[PDB]
């Protein structure tokens, strides 16, 4: 079946950077987008942005413009989300999801900024 | 980027029908069949229940249906069951020319 | 409806795929399929990046022509519906 598997929980100091990985399997990675979403403790889902793995083109949510980088490595079917200049309130569970409909979601990655 | 508004919570009894609303405007919900619904159980990842306003993916129970009237998209859950207790988010298609947005979510309680 | 697309992969060596041909679209049955074309246009000359099948994308619905709309990107990308629709591609300045 279609599956997105993310990298494990990470603990970061404020001001640092975090890179979350998203490994796609059970489908052609370059046949759809990868979306990134986050959810702060007890809060709602927040869109972060989309990457097109064919072109490498990205679109970021206004909130993260200037401190988020989305990349991919098509040789290993892996999408990456890097969030810079980490703040205490970036503590959240970060998700990757497949295509524009977010039809399959990764298990989530807890990033604690302490 | 336009905000989507959902009620904070909805409660229902087993067997009852519940409708969760997602309100936008004529330039978003009123113009595009791109509203989707996600179920999120406590401590779990979201799951796609309905996409494109009314389309149900295979694997999703037929008790879940979606519709639109004016600028409000609605998720309806028929024959409410204990496992429906979760947070529900509406959202719009994200990619290419479309900027992603999620509603604030709705906590659905099933009172036993 | 879209079952087959023109296939191309410039990065075929690292991705361990064929360079060209026809790609049969893997459809989950409950979703639309499309074709896509991707290329670089560094001052008039076209350097083809990839061509293939593209999954259910609202941007592509009922589009018979593969037209890239992103203004001045590094890489152009378009999608379309219909068998081999990515045979022809262009960008909208």
């Amino acid at each position: 079946q279609v599956q997105l598997v993310q990298s494990g929980a990470e603990v970061k100091k404020p001001g640092a950077s975090v890179k979350v990985s998203c490994k796609a399997s059970g489908y052609t990675f370059t046949s759809s987008y990868i979306n990134w979403v986050r959810q702060a403790p007890g809060q709602g889902l927040e869109w972060m942005g989309t990457i097109n793995p064919v072109s490498g083109s990205t679109s970021y949510a206004q909130k993260f413009q200037g401190r988020v980088t989305m990349t991919r490595d098509t040789s290993i079917s892996t999408a990456y989300m890097e969030l810079s200049r980490l703040r205490s309130d970036d503590t959240a569970v970060y998700y990757c999801a497949r295509g524009g409909w977010f039809d399959y979601w990764g298990q989530g990655t807890l990033v604690t900024v302490s | 980027q336009s905000a989507l508004t959902q009620p904070a919570s909805v409660s229902g009894s087993p067997g009852q029908s519940i409708t969760i609303s997602c309100t936008g405007t004529s330039s978003d919900v009123g113009s595009y069949n791109y509203v989707n619904w996600y179920q999120q159980h406590p401590g779990k990842a979201p799951k796609l229940m309905i996409y494109g306003v009314s389309k149900r993916p295979s694997g999703v129970s037929n008790r879940f249906s979606g519709s639109k009237s004016g600028n409000t998209a609605s998720l309806t859950i028929s024959g409410l069951q204990a496992e429906d207790e979760a947070d529900y988010y509406c959202g719009t298609f994200a990619g290419g020319s479309y900027y992603g947005v999620f509603g604030g979510g709705t906590k659905l309680t099933v009172l036993w | 409806e879209t079952r087959e697309c023109i296939y191309y992969n410039a990065n075929w060596e690292l991705e361990r795929t064929n360079q060209s041909g026809l790609e049969r679209c893997e459809g989950e049955q409950d979703k639309r399929l499309h074709c896509y074309a991707s290329w670089r246009n560094s001052s008039g000359t076209i350097e083809l990046v990839k061509k293939g099948c593209w999954l259910d994308d609202f941007n592509c619905y009922d589009r018979q022509e593969c037209v890239a709309t992103e203004e001045n990107p590094q890489v152009y990308f378009c999608c379309c519906e219909g068998n081999f629709c990515n045979e022809r591609f262009t960008h909208l300045p």
